[PDB]
């Protein structure tokens, strides 16, 4: 189902694309996995620890 | 020939929309496509000048953690909306716009008081909403020119003036591609296509020219290759008696620092200097906040 | 603690707001040594203001 | 460890296989310019000290 | 909102008590960033009563962990609401869906 | 104050040898160290004019994997020794040299037939070794002018043995970016460049020529 949904949106099925280096503009030698993940910010702030 | 590089020219400009453009550079000898493209992309992303909103003042509010009657958005959300206003200031490096609105309806960028130099490129930009008939809002918006990203905290003000983070860079994203150039009778020349997405306040040609100027300007160096004042007052400033002053001048002590650095045991053994004179010297020093026996490095100060 | 991949094997990275607090008496002595503060209270005030 | 393992491996029929080099510096110069792959099997003149 | 969820977001959001839920259906008479006034439907009104519900939203109050508790309206002027709908979004909530 | 950027002030040069140098520049605007370093490295690696040996012909040898008697080394060793020869050519863009030497010992670069227009920068560069007393070596060497590096496998008579062409006089260039600070601004870059050439030109001249080549490509845009 994930592969079908990727096909519907016109994205590669394997889930890996070709990225480029931001400093030299050179393509990384192998395909890299890119996506969207849900990140949280936990209540451990360095302002309190120092 | 063997040492003769064909020099690229700006050939074509394509305007897909008001915030999307393409630029073509041609011709390019082998190996110069990426070399120019990545440098241009980095410079365009990092260092393009622009204009941004930096201060706001609303009549009734005192801080951004409050709400105004008849307005559906919190003041913080109104500031977050104003943070993304795309303006163009022509002559000055600073301007103050005014907004006044009343009645039920959306408040958008087209309601800003008209001015000559200032140009708004997105008249449909929604700022807030008014949900009451006899409700009005009036604000003063400060716009100025800069580059980069200067947060509010890094940079007394009257109560009721709200600061906003400043994002000056007009460029949203840059991409580029290298294709085969169909020059008259060669097949080893490249063509560079730069795709540029901005916020509408900068022309593509001036962006390219500014980036190239910055690069060529940076590329020149490669083708080239405290004592405290009290210590400096003359010793005669102190109101020393005659005998003490004669003893001190007999020891070649002319400044306060030299007298200060002398220890008490050393001055006790000074000839013709009785203990009374030493106690008087300690008294006159302690009156001003000094003592015998300090230690200074790099003395005298060469003066 | 975070990671510094640029350091050499004998180096560590210290925040300077911690280093100001830890090394304070050495700072007092160094300030007095070169004449920037003739008394202890002047050096204490100067360090408090974070000049 | 992953990087040192990836760079020091061999592949069958890579780009630049079978050429002769005059030292490590020519190997780096070839790799950086894209003319040869990191896994190509070459013959290099090496000087070692005992 | 989470782009990939499990469908348990709405239950946790509504059954927590951090969002203002309509007691009775009707039409939004007056919506503001600090209060909501609903004009209740005729059939749900009790006799001898001007039928209106007043919802006062909490704005920038302190929690036990010194965080912020702030509700935002999520309805427009003069639009229908039924009994059980969500009118305001509490902390960590997007249109009635839990959002951490 | 919006179109002014920081420019280097401390350009320090250290010569580890006559053909190995390290140059340090500081301070630079954030992110410009990588831009300048990568541009210069790409220019110095890929595109630099030079002169180099292209093909060889030895009478006694027909195919590359032959065996020449009286020579201690082998044919591919001779080709490797030739590929490292550093020659300056000033008159034309295509020259032919000949080496004819008999005896016992090291046949070096100084024995090449002297030609006034061309110049050999290292006469002590070994070419081959002769073991037998009645051993004579005769060969012809072709030198051309070009840019960058051209492998011999790209260009595929009898005895015309191909040699990898290394026109660019740069042996190795590397760069690094470190942190540098002015009093208030502390997120600045410092650029370190370390490079070695083959002796034809000094590293400073190589950097200057690379910068000139890159700057001549921007003339149609600079205001």
């Amino acid at each position: 189902e994930i592969k079908e949904l990727l096909k519907l949106g016109d994205l590669p099925t394997s889930g890996q694309i070709r990225l480029y280096d931001g400093r030299t503009g050179e393509q990384f030698e192998r395909p890299v996995t890119v996506g969207y993940m849900y990140m949280l910010k936990l209540n451990h702030l360095v302002d309190d620890k120092m | 020939s063997v040492t003769e590089f064909l020099k690229p020219r700006l050939v074509d400009i394509e305007q897909v929309s008001s915030t999307h453009a393409k630029v073509t550079l041609e011709p390019l000898e082998r190996g110069f496509g990426h070399t120019l493209g990545n440098a241009l992309r980095r410079i365009l992303l990092s260092s393009m000048p622009g204009c941004a909103v930096t201060e706001v003042e609303i009549d009734g509010v005192l801080h951004e953690y409050s709400t105004k009657e008849g307005v559906q958005e919190d003041i913080l959300e109104i500031l977050l909306n104003l943070k993304g206003l795309a303006v163009r200031v022509q002559g000055k490096d600073e301007v103050i716009l005014t907004l006044n609105k009343s009645g039920i309806g959306p408040v958008t960028a087209a309601d800003i008081t008209h001015d000559g130099d200032v140009e708004i490129v997105k008249p449909q930009h929604v700022i807030c909403h008014l949900t009451d008939e006899n409700a009005s809002i009036s604000m003063r918006i400060k716009v100025q020119r800069g580059r980069g990203y200067v947060p509010a905290s890094t940079r007394e003000r009257p109560i009721g003036r709200l600061l906003v983070d400043a994002c000056y860079s007009p460029v949203e994203r840059i991409a580029y591609n290298v294709e085969a150039a169909r020059v008259e009778q060669r097949t080893d020349l490249d063509k560079l296509v730069i795709e540029m997405e901005t916020n509408g306040t900068i022309d593509p040609e001036e962006a390219i020219r500014r980036a190239a100027t910055i690069l060529a300007e940076q590329l020149e160096a490669f083708v080239d290759l405290e004592f405290d004042p009290i210590l400096l007052r003359p010793v005669d400033d102190l109101e020393l008696t005659v005998r003490s002053a004669n003893c001190l001048k007999a020891e070649a002590i002319h400044y306060i620092g030299d007298l200060v650095q002398r220890t008490e045991v050393e001055l006790l053994k000074t000839p013709n200097l009785g203990k009374k004179s030493l106690t008087e010297i300690k008294d006159v020093l302690a009156s001003r906040g000094l003592s015998l026996g300090m230690r200074l490095e790099n003395w005298p100060p060469a003066s | 603690i975070t990671v510094g991949p640029y350091l050499r094997l004998h180096q560590c990275g210290l925040p300077k707001k911690m280093a100001l607090e830890l090394f304070k008496p050495f700072i007092y002595g160094k300030l007095e040594l070169r004449g920037l503060a003739t008394t202890i209270k002047a050096a204490k005030k100067m360090v408090e203001r974070e000049e | 460890v992953l990087g040192l393992y990836y760079m020091t491996r061999d592949c069958v029929n890579a780009k630049g296989e079978g050429m002769v080099l005059t030292g490590p510096k020519e190997a780096e110069r070839l790799y950086r310019s894209g003319l040869a792959s990191l896994h190509a099997r070459v013959k290099v003149r090496i000087t070692e000290y005992e | 909102k989470p782009l990939v969820g499990t469908g348990m977001e709405r239950a946790v959001a509504v059954d927590s008590g951090v969002t203002a839920v309509a007691k009775r259906g009707g039409v939004v008479q007056y919506v503001d960033a600090s209060r909501i006034v609903i004009k209740v439907n005729e059939d749900e009104m009790y006799p001898g009563e001007a039928g209106i519900d007043i919802y006062n939203l909490t704005k920038y109050t302190r929690s036990n962990q010194n965080t912020c508790i702030n509700q935002m309206p999520c309805v427009s002027l003069g639009e229908p609401v039924e009994r059980g709908d969500v009118l305001a979004d509490g902390p960590s909530t997007d249109l009635g869906e839990l959002a951490l």
